[PDB]
């Protein structure tokens, strides 16, 4: 660590173009040190000097593992740049050469190749699927075919987990079904590993895989991970809670039967703290998740009631970031749409009406339609009980009616005909 | 119907989300 620090690009080129493998090794190391600096590494200058095809061919030098490692690392850092820079590494032929290095006897060369394939896959769906077509999944999973993951070096195991996550990542298209099936059993195993970074990235992979059509949700749910995801939902580390919650929220976008699985695993008991979580994205995600559960069957609405989660929705509707308040309005409008009369009435006893009316002062136009539908649904339930007028006073007493008649002269046709309708019918 | 289930709109990249690419600082 003296003679390879801060070389010029031109000296690097001189060394790599010599016919001396040791000179090439030193110049390759010098390139990797240039590309490893934090202030603006000269990725584009390295590419312009035509070094990528040389680095790629150094990957095949089984005879000289240090130059394998140095060029793997240099190419890793190029591939970590822009799409155009990652494309240059791929266009050099790096993908098959990195896959051959997965089997290397040198764990630090293996690991660099894992990392490099993670950067390439991370660029997007096309490179992700190209890494898969070159056959990266089998050698990667083979690196985890040990009796106890604890015997692997922590850094190595985190990197492998991260790279598998990128292979599960991104949409249009989602990853090939066969590849998901190939990776899932290993993901299930990683989801029980004790290291918080492995757990975080495993949850992230599950959250990618569950963010699609219901048959994707089913192949994940079929592996029985929902109880483990619920347990991770209660972790103290927010880097674990955040992807676990998105996975759970993705799963409840599916069928009534998939949604019931997260309820039966005990998720509803975590939502008192999730719906008051100080970190805004957790509260929003948790409320969005609640909104899809209140779009479930009536017996699932009843389990929301039994767990005492309605006052937490009232709480979120009363005070939260506006985007979370918006998810709570959806949760209420979904609840009132599919609930029984008694469930809808319980909503009023809990105090839904005033914070609901206060939100009609939002100028987001979509939420106003969502709130008006909810009120319609609540009046309809009360009129099955002749309470229509006792509810009118409540809406009147909190400034409600003033707000609805104000939107009687609103922009949107769907807004003011519902405001009109409401007053025409329930007030004046 | 009951198809009031609303799919997520958050994309798989960007803030909050894990790094898509990372450089190696050293060994």
């Amino acid at each position: 660590n003296q003679g390879t620090v801060n070389w010029s690009v031109e000296d690097i080129v001189k060394g790599i173009n010599s016919n001396n493998l040791e000179s090439q090794l030193q110049a390759t190391q010098a390139a990797r040190k240039l590309l490893s600096r934090e202030k603006q590494p000269p990725i584009d200058n390295i590419i312009r000097a035509g070094l990528i095809p040389k680095f790629v061919s150094f990957l095949g030098k089984t005879d000289c593992s240090p130059i394998q490692f140095e060029s793997a690392w240099a190419l890793t850092n190029i591939a970590s740049g822009t799409s155009e820079q990652t494309k240059a590494v791929v266009d050099g032929g790096a993908i098959p050469a990195f896959i051959s290095l997965l089997a290397s006897p040198h764990a630090h060369i293996s690991e660099q190749a894992v990392w490099a394939l993670g950067n390439i896959a991370g660029d997007g769906s096309a490179f992700r699927d190209l890494v898969i077509k070159h056959g990266a999944i089998d050698p990667l999973l083979a690196l985890l075919a040990v009796p106890d993951l604890s015997t692997l070096a922590c850094g190595y195991l985190r990197n492998l987990t991260w790279t598998l996550s990128n292979l599960c990542r991104n949409k249009n298209p989602a990853p090939p079904l066969d590849a998901v099936e190939q990776i899932l059993p290993t993901l299930v195993r990683l989801l029980h590993h004790n290291d918080p970074e492995v757990l975080a990235d495993s949850c992230w992979a599950i959250s990618y895989l569950t963010d699609g059509p219901n048959e994707r949700i089913e192949m994940v749910v079929k592996k029985g991970v929902v109880p483990q995801l619920v347990k991770l939902l209660g972790a103290t580390e927010l880097p674990i809670v955040t992807p676990a919650l998105r996975a759970i929220g993705n799963i409840v976008t599916g069928t009534d039967e998939q949604t019931q699985k997260v309820i039966d695993a005990g998720a509803l008991a975590v939502f008192p703290s999730l719906l008051t979580n100080p970190k805004t994205n957790i509260q929003k995600e948790a409320t969005w998740t609640m909104s899809n559960i209140t779009a479930g069957r009536q017996d699932q609405i009843q389990q929301v009631v039994n767990h005492g989660l309605v006052p937490f929705l009232v709480g979120v509707l009363s005070k939260a970031d506006f985007k979370t308040q918006k998810e709570a309005a959806w949760a209420i409008t979904n609840y009132t749409s599919g609930g029984t009369v008694e469930q809808i009435v319980y909503l009023v006893h809990c105090g839904i009406i005033e914070p609901l009316m206060n939100l009609l002062s939002a100028k987001d136009t979509k939420i106003i339609q969502v709130i008006l539908d909810a009120i319609s649904n609540i009046f309809q339930a009360a009129e099955k009980l002749g309470e229509t007028e006792k509810l009118s006073i409540m809406i009147e007493e909190c400034g409600g009616l003033d707000k609805i008649e104000a939107l009687q002269r609103h922009e949107n046709e769907s807004v003011y005909k519902a405001s009109l309708n409401l007053i025409e019918k329930y007030f004046s | 119907r009951q198809q009031r289930k609303r799919v997520s709109l958050e994309p798989h990249q960007g803030p909050g989300t894990p790094e898509s690419k990372k450089a190696t600082s050293c060994f």
